[PDB]
RNA sequence: UACCUGGUUGAUCCUGCCAGUAGUCAUAUGCUUGUCUCAAAGAUUAAGCCAUGCAUGUGCAAGUAUGAACCAAUUUGAACUGUGAAACUGCGAAUGGCUCAUUAAAUCAGUUAUAGUUUGUUUGAUGGUACGUGCUACUCGGAUAACCGUAGUAAUUCUAGAGCUAAUACGUGCAACAAACCCCGACUUCUGGGAGGGGCGCAUUUAUUAGAUAAAUCCGAUGAUUCAUGAUAACUCGACGGAUCGCACGGCCUUCGUGCCGGCGACGCAUCAUUCAAAUUUCUGCCCUAUCAACUUUCGAUGGUAGGAUAGGGGCCUACCAUGGUGGUGACGGGUGACGGAGAAUUAGGGUUCGAUUCCGGAGAGGGAGCCUGAGAAACGGCUACCACAUCCAAGGAAGGCAGCAGGCGCGCAAAUUACCCAAUCCUGACACGGGGAGGUAGUGACAAUAAAUAACAAUACCGGGCGCAUUAGUGUCUGGUAAUUGGAAUGAGUACAAUCUAAAUCCCUUAACGAGGAUCCAUUGGAGGGCAAGUCUGGUGCCAGCAGCCGCGGUAAUUCCAGCUCCAAUAGCGUAUAUUUAAGUUGUUGCAGUUAAAAAGCUCGUAGUUGGACCUUGGGCCGGCCGGCAUCGCGCUCCUAGCCCGGCAUCGUUACUUUGAAGAAAUUAGAGUGCUCAAAGCAAGCCAUCGCUCUGGAUACAUUAGCAUGGGAUAACAUCAUAGGA
RNA sequence: CUCCGCCGGCACCUUAUGAGAAAUCAAAGUCUUUGGGUUCCGGGGGGAGUAUGGUCGCAAGGCUGAAACUUAAAGGAAUUGA
RNA sequence: CCCGUCGCUCCUACCGAUUGAAUGGUCCGGUGAAGUGUUCGGAUCGCGGCGACGGACGUCGCGAGAAGUCCAUUGAACCUUAUCAUUUAGAGGAAGCAGAAGUCGUAACAAGGUUUCCGUAGGUGAACCUGCGGAAGGAUCAUUG
RNA sequence: UCUUAAGGUAGCCAAAUGCCUCGUCAUCUAAUUAGUGACGCGCAUGAAUGAAUUAACGAGAUUCCCACUGUCCCUGUCUA
């Protein structure tokens, strides 16, 4: 139409918000951001609709604008930020990290964190190239550009910053044999570790990973993210270490869990 | 407009030959002895019938081994099985197939109502069921169609509340025993 | 449920249609209607016309306050202290919503691309020189609304003038080095210089130069660039490089001087990246029509070059040149009662028909055309002009746009309230407070869909079949019923204390007392010849009235009409009409037929099209329990994957087909879990001692065609080692 | 000219084990156990090979070719009777 | 059983002089509102330089700035012709159908009383007749008698 | 049924051929004895006395429409 679009309705929301069908006309909207929108949790969701901290838009408002939510070292008010992979998300009065994550079947999971893997995130970089008079800046899929960057930090590669010394710590170099797990897809959510890696001059590269028990699959590399060096991860995984286990085995759990009880 | 999103559907068809004496007498011998308040409801049962084993049949035509074929047929065995529909030691997804209509229309509650007692007539039995007569655990049930599961068909049961298995005596009763009082 | 039935005949076997049969989230209508849940509703005709009212405005501690108010109230110094209505400024009004008129490779779907572009904002990073002869900043302008006052006009958020007073409105204007380097350049000593002093932020444009290799001291990206970026010479009457606003005070004297100072924010300028997007754009795909075979091109058609314009590519446009582009693989043209898609109905499979409509995309706001502001508009709840329509006029003038919500007229077979509400879902603003006919709630609502009442149970009876002997009886078991017979039980329809529900009511769910004698708390719709279920009943009519989908009935004994009894099918539903699916193997690719039932061209040639004979090693083995690897009579590999000399390595014919993988919007459908009491549904919810919390789920599939990627080479097309110009 | 055999012709006689509504057919078979390739062509009977348009022809006419409306049968093969 | 003409009633469509008519579009040309851009233009309004002059004056500093106007460009809207398409009128001519209890015949079905019929040509009130060639869907599957 | 040698065929028409006649109907016009197109029992149409059409052509005859005009309303004036 004549500009943007400011308005968005429940079905067209992403599949992953889980949110219901009659419970309204429009979904959240998430304000433009640091991350791809079509990716992202508005922190409406993350407070009412998994955390249950209030029950409406208004309460969500007043949860937001007692500047208590506070997200990647600085408190972020708006009620449709776009919250995503590895976002920190904290809160002071109640002590509480949580790290947004991928789980097995595509969604989104709120891992507790211990302050000490939550004064750091970790994200990879987009692209790293010149600016102005020469200096050198590489830019991530957070969005955030860092300025100097070690000469060996390249593009599709992982890095982890502080939120006091707001720089960089440490690097992974994504290449083969590093854990990795998939952002976008239906292989999202598993993690595993790159088994091969082949280019074709003109589109995307092709990661083909492995999981931690056996199974192989095939990921494009935008929604690939190595984690650790090696199979050791850099993060605390959630309560599924990263294996989507087929619907035979899942339902194999539950009949178990059953039989135990 | 929301609401308009919320789905619906039929359940039911009425029959393709209108006037046939073999399957009018059929219906009504159905329709007598399990006591329906029309032959909407049988049809209803040869409508699920019908969706139970136009879905057995897709998976029979599959080869095992396959794990679509295994994961809903496994969970379409349970649901026959939490039915109580199949009996024992007939798990073999071709029992589905095997099952009528007579099996659906013997675990409605009216029927169940009958089995157990507690009715001396299975239009009694309906009767009993739509005058909030009867619960299943806790919980009185008033649809004739209740559909009763075998873990739940130990316990049916009087309410609470009627006067047969409950508590104070019906309107009846009291507007006799006042003017007797 | 992968189905048939009546009608050509004296009868038979057919081709064959006619009629029957069933559905429609498919409309109208007719009859009828007690309960619960759910919920389409002026699309088809008129993208016809509109009275009225509303639908977009906005306020924080943080841009502007003794202009006029309210609350504090003054030691009568200063505040305007605190609440602020009006107004300026800023932002949004480019979303929402409604409709489907125009539009048939166009929009649209899948899939690309931007290295060919703009993008308020978010988020993150980022920013010297303003002049001083680069030797540390150098000065503060009125006017404007609101208010007060004088007015025209009949008049409208029509309008002139006087007096006041602000800025984060407007307009100026202080600048943080060594200058790093770049070019001039006195003289010294001779210079390869010392150089004394004179010229240089960031954006804009132009131009030069760099932006590095290969086996016997080179340093970013791409699949691909003169890319990112740097240096230079300049260039602009430079947009910019902060004269802004909040609180909390609180270490310490240099002149003890609000004193040296200092943090946390709000706003704002510009650059880059991100994001929200847009705009273009690649490939393939759309209904009927040949009584639409040529269309395009002087005037843009197709291309080239140079330019202009655009944010940007581009005949988008201009000048010149070339003579091209599309087509029997259907162009151009015409129809469409044609917005596209997700999808809907029906479906054994395949299909056929539909898709205005709540999700996505596009297009319009009476019909065209043109623009302001703005990041975003060719906006219409913005303007300008014309045309059609129409309102007020005090007769000069003025205001217009419901295909927004509701409502009125008309058109029609056809479609409801001029209601309530911001509480939910979200949007919006300067913003925790305002606003929101978006959206929700309620009234009409047999559109469609769900559960589902209208009695039940007992002995009595003229009775009615065995079963206890079953003769010869007689009464006997489930009770079968004509029983308004007799009888006490059960209840919700309804009424209703109350509570709950609700933004407030209302409905539902609970439930004080009331609420069944069978006449009522009364079920209808259609039919009773065949199909097709149910009268060789009775009365009336007499080829009439009429019925009848078709065959047929009615000419005084009507199984067919009009009536009553009885009955039947469905049952709170059914009939009727049209359209459409099935039937229909009566559109047939699966899957029809052509001797005679409709149909082989009179016959041959013939281009496209369709279809094309056979032939090419995985031939025999090991090996371990459908396949890895092996060897045999395996053109080589240097390089990443590369053995404890060595598996499994690049480039040097295409496709189809086929396997697997990725990406694939949800809603719809299939389908897993889940006792909304069931069910349609919904996405919840379930268990703790159901005492200050646990466990959570919110699966999965499908997605033909086009595109990308991996394994195979059987099958099938193309191209082609005989000039050897071969290895 | 007699005999025997090959091909390629034009046909014929007998039989279903086949096909067909049958009449009949050794090709009208190898068809619901439905798929060698290809062209033309039919969708109940009329209106009608008509009107209109095109095109060819000196003309007669040829090729291409509807609709409205109407109709419940028209038609094929065989049986008996008259 | 049955074919056609003629007579009558009704329905549907056809041809048809009428420079037929109406509605809607499209193209060329004429005229051209309005906006945007452009040229001149300069109503007023800003240090109000200087005369060292008595709130005034001229030399005034350049910058803003409206009406108007010029030239382009987009271009509504009207007008004339052409033409397309959809409906509609038409004296007269002539088809098809349906109806009825009509008139004239006897064409066809048997060897239908002249075997039928196909193509073509001519004629006749009507079916039809005849000429030339063809077929059997014939009344002959047959001349070694 | 009389009669002829034969009984006007194909066509065509109030035609330059139709007396009745200003034929009847439609069209053209405000109004039409005119024009065209049809109707034909045609005083007295008609087949090489050639019949019916017929593009082009015509100092041929007739009707209408547009432009144009002192032909006219209605005259005025100028020049040789
Ligand atoms: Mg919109
Ligand atoms: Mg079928
Ligand atoms: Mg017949
Ligand atoms: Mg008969
Ligand atoms: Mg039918
Ligand atoms: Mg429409
Ligand atoms: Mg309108
Ligand atoms: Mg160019
Ligand atoms: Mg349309
Ligand atoms: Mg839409
Ligand atoms: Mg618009
Ligand atoms: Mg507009
Ligand atoms: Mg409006
Ligand atoms: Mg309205
Ligand atoms: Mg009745
Ligand atoms: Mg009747
Ligand atoms: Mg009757
Ligand atoms: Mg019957
Ligand atoms: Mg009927
Ligand atoms: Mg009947
Ligand atoms: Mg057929
Ligand atoms: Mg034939
Ligand atoms: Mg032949
Ligand atoms: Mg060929
Ligand atoms: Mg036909
Ligand atoms: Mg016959
Ligand atoms: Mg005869
Ligand atoms: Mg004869
Ligand atoms: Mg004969
Ligand atoms: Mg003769
Ligand atoms: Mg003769
Ligand atoms: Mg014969
Ligand atoms: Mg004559
Ligand atoms: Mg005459
Ligand atoms: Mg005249
Ligand atoms: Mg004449
Ligand atoms: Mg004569
Ligand atoms: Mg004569
Ligand atoms: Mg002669
Ligand atoms: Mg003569």
């Amino acid at each position: 139409a004549r500009g943007l679009k400011k308005h968005l309705k429940r079905l067209n929301a992403p599949s992953h918000w889980m949110l219901d069908k009659l419970g309204g006309a429009f979904a959240p909207k998430p304000s433009s951001g640091p991350h791809k929108a079509r990716e992202c949790l508005p922190l409406i969701l993350i407070l009412r609709n998994r955390l249950k901290y209030a029950l409406t838009y208004r309460e969500v408002q007043s949860i937001l604008m007692q500047r208590h939510i506070m997200v990647d070292g600085k408190v972020r008010t708006d009620k449709t930020y776009p919250a995503g992979f590895m976002d920190i998300i904290s809160i002071p009065k109640t002590g509480e990290n949580y790290r947004l994550l991928y789980d097995t079947k595509g969604r989104f999971r709120l891992h507790s964190v211990r302050d000490e893997d939550a004064k750091f995130k970790l994200c990879k970089v987009r692209s790293v190239q010149f600016g102005q008079k020469g200096i050198p800046y590489l830019n991530t899929y957070d969005g955030r550009t860092i300025r100097y960057p070690d000469p060996l930090i390249k593009a599709n590669d992982t890095i982890k910053l502080d939120l006091e010394t707001n720089k960089i710590v440490d690097f992974i170099k994504f290449d083969v044999g590093n854990v990795v797990m998939v952002t976008g897809g239906r292989n999202t959510g598993r993690v595993g570790v790159i088994k091969n890696r082949e280019k074709h001059k003109g589109t995307f590269e092709t990661i083909h990973v492995e999981d931690a028990q056996g199974h192989q699959f095939a990921t494009r590399l935008g929604n690939v993210f190595t984690i650790g060096k090696g199979t050791k991860p850099w993060v605390s995984l959630p309560k599924g270490k990263g294996i989507k286990l087929t619907i035979i085995e899942e339902q194999r759990k539950r009949d178990a869990a059953a039989q135990a009880a | 407009h929301v609401n308009f999103y919320r789905n619906y559907g039929k359940t039911f068809k009425k029959p393709r030959r209108p006037y046939e004496k073999e399957r009018l007498d059929a219906e009504l011998k159905l329709v007598g002895e399990y006591g329906l308040r029309c032959k909407r409801e049988l049809w209803r049962v040869q409508y699920a019938l019908s969706r139970i084993r136009n879905a057995a049949r897709h998976l029979l035509t599959l080869d095992e081994k396959n794990p679509r074929r295994i994961f809903e047929g496994a969970a379409l065995l349970r649901r026959m099985n939490r039915y109580g529909l199949l009996a024992e030691g007939q798990d073999k997804l071709d029992y589905v197939l095997a099952l009528t209509a007579e099996n659906f229309l013997a675990r409605r509650l009216q029927t169940l109502v009958f089995k157990a007692g507690m009715a001396k007539s299975i239009h009694h039995a309906r009767v009993l069921i739509r005058q909030r007569h009867i619960r299943v655990g806790r919980q009185i049930v008033n649809v004739p169609s209740f559909m009763v599961r075998v873990e739940s068909e130990k316990h049916i049961d009087f309410s609470l509340t009627s006067p047969f298995g409950g508590g104070p005596a019906g309107r009846v009763k009291r507007k006799n025993q006042k003017k007797a009082s």
